């Protein structure tokens, strides 16, 4: 099996840093210096780091450089265990269904509980059910 | 190829099949590159919309699908080397998984994702 390193990234930047690694192996796999990588894995969960796969060290060594994401971490490449190639997959409970329970971040209702009516195909806006808290304005001048 | 790669990170979704991570645009314009004979998903974008959903979770680079690890364990070894995914939630409505059976295809529920 091929072997799973780890190797620091700015935060938020990890994201540019895998579509351009994906891009640079289709852009060197004719050369004469192809890349000996397999995957990369990059979960929606972690922050600050990412996982490259590869069978030895050097491999990841030779692909990795150039590239000024992964600049910082170069240095260094702390594996995992064999028992750590399984863990990583792992998703808890997207995150995208109706009829579901969702709260909010902005806004006057914050950290209260709501409820999903309808999904806009247009990735664009989402239907809520909260409960308005207002006065009426009676209170309020 | 310099298909499967998706070209913008913004309107992206992930098939229930093969996994295939892409943007909408690519999703008309070609559609499921390992599946375009049972699905049909090339010029439209209702079938886009029907079985492809937005609703997933986690990236991978598969580039090698005959030697490695993660590949045998999400059962892709058999696709093209792309942009994929770990856990697509959701399920597909009772009008097309009927004719897939028919066909050869075994529709198999890709969400890998534990619920609590
Ligand atoms: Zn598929």
């Amino acid at each position: 099996d091929p072997n799973l390193w780890t190797v620091k990234c700015k935060i938020g930047e990890e994201r540019a840093t895998a579509i351009s690694l994906m891009r640079k192996f289709i852009a060197y796999q004719f050369t004469d210096t192809p890349l000996q990588i397999k995957s990369v894995v990059a979960p929606e969960h972690v922050k600050g780091y990412i996982y490259v796969e590869a069978y030895k060290q050097t491999h990841v060594k030779q692909a990795i450089e150039g590239v000024g994401n992964l600049r910082l971490g170069y240095w260094n490449q702390q594996m995992v265990p064999i028992k750590e190639m399984t863990d990583v997959l792992k998703v808890v409970k997207a995150n995208l269904k109706p009829k579901s329970w969702v709260r909010l971040k902005r806004g006057i209702y914050k950290d209260d509980i709501a409820q999903v009516d309808y999904v806009e195909p247009s990735q664009n806006t989402i239907s809520l059910k909260m409960i308005p808290r207002i006065d009426y304005d009676r209170i309020k001048a | 190829a310099l298909e499967t790669v998706p070209k913008d990170l913004r309107h992206l979704r992930a098939c229930l099949l093969c996994s295939l991570v892409k943007t909408i645009d690519q999703f008309e314009y070609d559609g499921c590159d390992n599946c375009d004979a049972y699905l049909q998903m090339k010029g439209n974008r209702e079938m886009v919309y029907d079985c492809t959903s937005s609703s997933f979770d986690g990236i991978i680079a598969m580039m090698s699908p005959e030697d490695s690890w993660v590949s045998k364990w999400q059962r892709v070894s058999n696709f093209k080397p792309g942009v994929y995914a770990v856990s697509v939630t959701g399920r597909l409505p009772q009008g097309i998984v009927r004719e897939l059976k028919s066909r050869g295809v075994a529709y198999k529920s890709r969400d890998t994702a534990i619920k609590t």
